[PDB]
């Protein structure tokens, strides 16, 4: 039940000061902490994913690299989730998470997904992949993707982990990416081990029951993460409300190196 | 400010693991037998002095 | 006092100091 | 000047999880067929209480050697992140299976970080994965284009070219597949003998973790210099009430220093801070001891 | 030792390497190397082991 | 001269070296490196650098 | 004169075993294994500092 009904178009646009998370499981209050881990580079060159349904394959699969960050300031219904893996066919494992009215069914089984998967509306998961076999990992937990809102996310494939960030983040009328730091919180972690080079963005599509499906379009952003070195100040509640990429210019430079967001006059 | 600065340099220099496998002593006595944790806490002594 | 003729614009006496005090520095470097 | 005064700690409070599961070891213990050391078979353990006492009351494992851990201190501690792996090797190749180890099963079947913890197991093997005629069902890789990642498979049967003629999808002259066959017969001698071998892979950290021994938890106490174990972490200091604001996913605390000073208890969420007992020198103040003696 | 002229001397029933890669021959830097050279027949190539 | 295969400098580090294949001298020059320094006034001021 | 012996000494220095076996790094990344190379270079990082 394969069937190609995603056309899209490509954007380019500013990163600004967004997809930064917490590195850790530890309460830091009233410091300076540098770290070095895979961020979204500060200012960085995103590209813009504008995909359009109207009642061929023009819907590739992205690269994972070594991470993929995502954004979007759809509603709820229309972004239902994400598909994962290297080869995307039954040959490999792949991961499937598919978010819903009620939860989350993350799922990583043999799956042979179709090349424009997609979720129709009860959910039908036969448009996502034609089958399901040696399935070797399942977990249910409460949705992470609830109602203007930036919805963003982090994904790692860290040494066998599969690390999940996210934060909800309402805006005004602007650019949707907006100025500001607002950390993702991390809310889910998946004990799935297994080899991650390419990912698909899922959409929900509603039958037209009149051209089968109705027509529908979802804006969505694209980052890849890279090894950078933060220094993230925590507030007084523990909070990160700011952060230095120590690699982006060299007054970031120096701010990295004097461990300090304020820099006295002199050469250093 | 040099004698703070002095001081608070001291301090950060525990928390090096200074060619041990852990910075933290009483792990180091509590995970290993007692040939090898003299040897950790060899480097650890060394490295403190 | 300063010696016009001299482009260094040293007196006599600071012309004899200068001289009688001197792959080393590249290695060094 | 003379010394430093240090109030002791009463007593000592342990503090543990609550679940209860027994840790299924004996399914990796008895494992009647054994994976191949190119095709090593890896289980997780967790959410499981681990007693490693029955593992030395019953073993006919020649070689116990632990990396990182001590063998009997293994019951005092919580681990979590934690793995067994499965393979066969020969009876010569148990000192290759260790960190910083050449060997062709290193390369290109098995290869162990410079920084690996834990406990790697060999024990005969003859009785069951020898066969008379000959026990071929285990395989190794040896020959790969570049050296694996540690804890990496390789499972690819891509027919390998030995020498210069190119296999054409025919095997032949010059080209036979990476994995081989090992020729194992009981009528050999040490060194060939099929050996069992298994590592345990517990990655310990300063965190609640998961895993953890079979010590009985303790009541707490508040405002009293007492030395504590939550999770494998052993300091002294008193515990007090918490104002800090942890966050949910958070569960340990840092200072300035990077020091624990607020805890969440895997047994009872709550955060208690640590306060190392109070602690100062100690001054003598005397007059000429000809003059007098008091101090 | 050029062992790119033995490997293209001639198609070979065997080249069978015991304790040694052939790939790794040229990299590998050897003290001694004895070449023993006899006439068998085909059945008798596998007892050579 | 002849036997001379390589040259060192007056602080023991190479300097000159003679190749193999072909009998001539060839000086061994490191590649350019120094300190970055950046110069700035006050952030509160200005971010230029 | 005392400024330019410093700095020779100092250059000169690079150059001892330190009770390594050899005075190159890439000599024993290149001969040796990881862990004793990392013994050998513990030596040489520790006597250099
Ligand atoms: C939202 O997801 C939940 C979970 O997948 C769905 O509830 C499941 O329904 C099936 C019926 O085939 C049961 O077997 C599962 O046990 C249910 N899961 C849970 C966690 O209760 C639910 O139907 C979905 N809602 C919509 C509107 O699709
Ligand atoms: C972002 O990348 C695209 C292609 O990779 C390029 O065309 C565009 O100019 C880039 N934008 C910036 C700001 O560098
Ligand atoms: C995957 O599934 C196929 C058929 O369903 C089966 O032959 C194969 O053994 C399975 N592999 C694993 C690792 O379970
Ligand atoms: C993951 O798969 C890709 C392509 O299949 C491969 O190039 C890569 O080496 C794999 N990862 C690892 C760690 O081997
Ligand atoms: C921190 O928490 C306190 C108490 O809830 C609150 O008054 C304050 O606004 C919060 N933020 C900062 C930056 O102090
Ligand atoms: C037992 O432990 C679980 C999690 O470790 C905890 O949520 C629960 O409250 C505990 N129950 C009791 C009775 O202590």
């Amino acid at each position: 039940q394969c069937v190609n009904l995603i056309t899209r178009t490509q954007s380019y646009t500013n990163s600004f000061t967004r997809g930064v998370y917490y590195p850790d499981k530890v309460f830091r209050s009233s410091v300076l902490h540098s770290t070095q881990d895979l961020f979204l580079p500060f200012f960085s060159n995103v590209t813009w994913f504008h995909a359009i349904h109207v009642s061929r394959f023009d819907n590739p699969a992205l690269p994972f690299n070594d991470g993929v960050y995502f954004a979007s300031t759809e509603k709820s219904n229309i972004i239902r989730g994400w598909i994962f893996g290297t080869t995307l066919d039954s040959k490999t494992q792949s991961l499937l998470i598919v978010n819903n009215a009620t939860n989350v069914v993350i799922k990583v089984c043999e799956f042979q997904f179709c090349n424009d998967p997609f979720l129709d509306v009860m959910e039908s998961e036969f448009r996502v992949y034609s089958s399901a076999n040696n399935c070797t990992f399942e977990y249910v937990s409460q949705p992470f993707l609830m109602d203007k809102n930036l919805r963003e996310f982090v994904f790692k494939n860290i040494d066998g982990y599969f690390k999940i960030y996210s934060k909800h983040t309402p805006i005004n009328l602007e650019r949707d990416l907006p100025q500001g730091f607002s950390a993702l919180e991390p809310l889910v972690d998946l004990p799935i081990g297994i080899n991650i080079t390419r990912f698909q963005t899922l959409l929900a599509l509603h039958r037209s029951y009149l051209s089968g499906w109705t027509a529908g379009a979802a804006a969505y952003y694209v980052g890849y993460l890279q090894p950078r070195t933060f220094l993230l100040k925590y507030n007084e509640n523990g909070t990160i409300t700011d952060a230095v990429d120590c690699a982006l210019d060299p007054l970031s430079e120096t701010k990295c190196t004097l461990k300090s967001f304020t820099v006295e006059k002199g050469i250093y | 400010n040099h004698n703070a600065q002095a001081l608070n340099t001291l301090v950060k220099q525990l928390s090096s693991k200074f060619g041990a496998i852990s910075s933290v002593l009483n792990d180091i006595l509590s995970r290993l037998d007692p040939p090898e944790a003299e040897v950790q806490i060899d480097r650890l002594i060394t490295g403190r002095l | 006092l300063p010696d016009p003729s001299k482009p260094s614009k040293r007196s006599p006496i600071e012309d004899l100091l200068f001289n009688k005090v001197t792959d080393l520095i590249c290695a060094q470097k | 000047q003379t010394s430093n005064f240090r109030v002791q700690p009463t007593e000592s409070i342990v503090r543990f999880p609550n679940i209860t599961n027994l840790c299924p070891f004996h399914e990796v213990f008895n494992a009647t067929t054994f994976a191949s050391v190119y095709a090593w078979n890896r289980k997780r353990i967790s959410n499981c209480v681990a007693d490693y006492s029955v593992i030395y009351n019953f073993a006919p494992f020649f070689a116990f050697k632990c990396y990182g851990v001590s063998p009997t201190k293994l019951n005092d501690l919580c681990f979590t992140n934690v793995y067994a792996d499965s393979f066969v090797i020969r009876g010569n190749e148990v000192s290759q299976i260790a960190p910083g180890q050449t060997g062709n099963i290193a390369d290109y079947n098995y290869k162990l970080p410079d920084d690996f913890t834990g406990c790697v197991i060999a024990w005969n093997s003859n009785k069951l994965d020898s066969k008379p005629s000959g026990n071929y069902n285990y395989l190794y890789r040896l020959f790969r284009k570049s050296k694996l990642k540690p804890f990496e498979r390789d499972i690819s049967t891509e027919i390998y070219q030995a020498g210069n003629k190119p296999c054409n999808g025919v095997a032949g002259p010059n080209c036979y597949s990476p994995l081989q066959s090992y020729g194992f017969r009981p009528t050999y001698g040490v060194g060939h003998q099929p050996y069992r071998v298994v590592v345990l892979s517990f990655e310990l950290l300063h965190a609640p973790a998961t895993v953890c021994g079979p010590k009985k938890s303790t009541n707490l106490v508040k405002n009293k210099c007492v030395n504590f174990n939550f999770n494998g972490l052993t300091g002294t200091g008193v515990l007090t009430e918490s104002n800090k604001k942890f966050l949910p996913f958070q569960q340990f605390g840092r200072d300035i220093a990077d020091t624990t000073d607020a805890v969440r208890d895997p047994q009872t969420l709550e955060i208690l801070d640590i306060t190392p007992c109070s602690f100062g020198g100690v001054s003598v103040i005397t007059p000429g001891t000809n003059t007098s003696n008091q101090v």
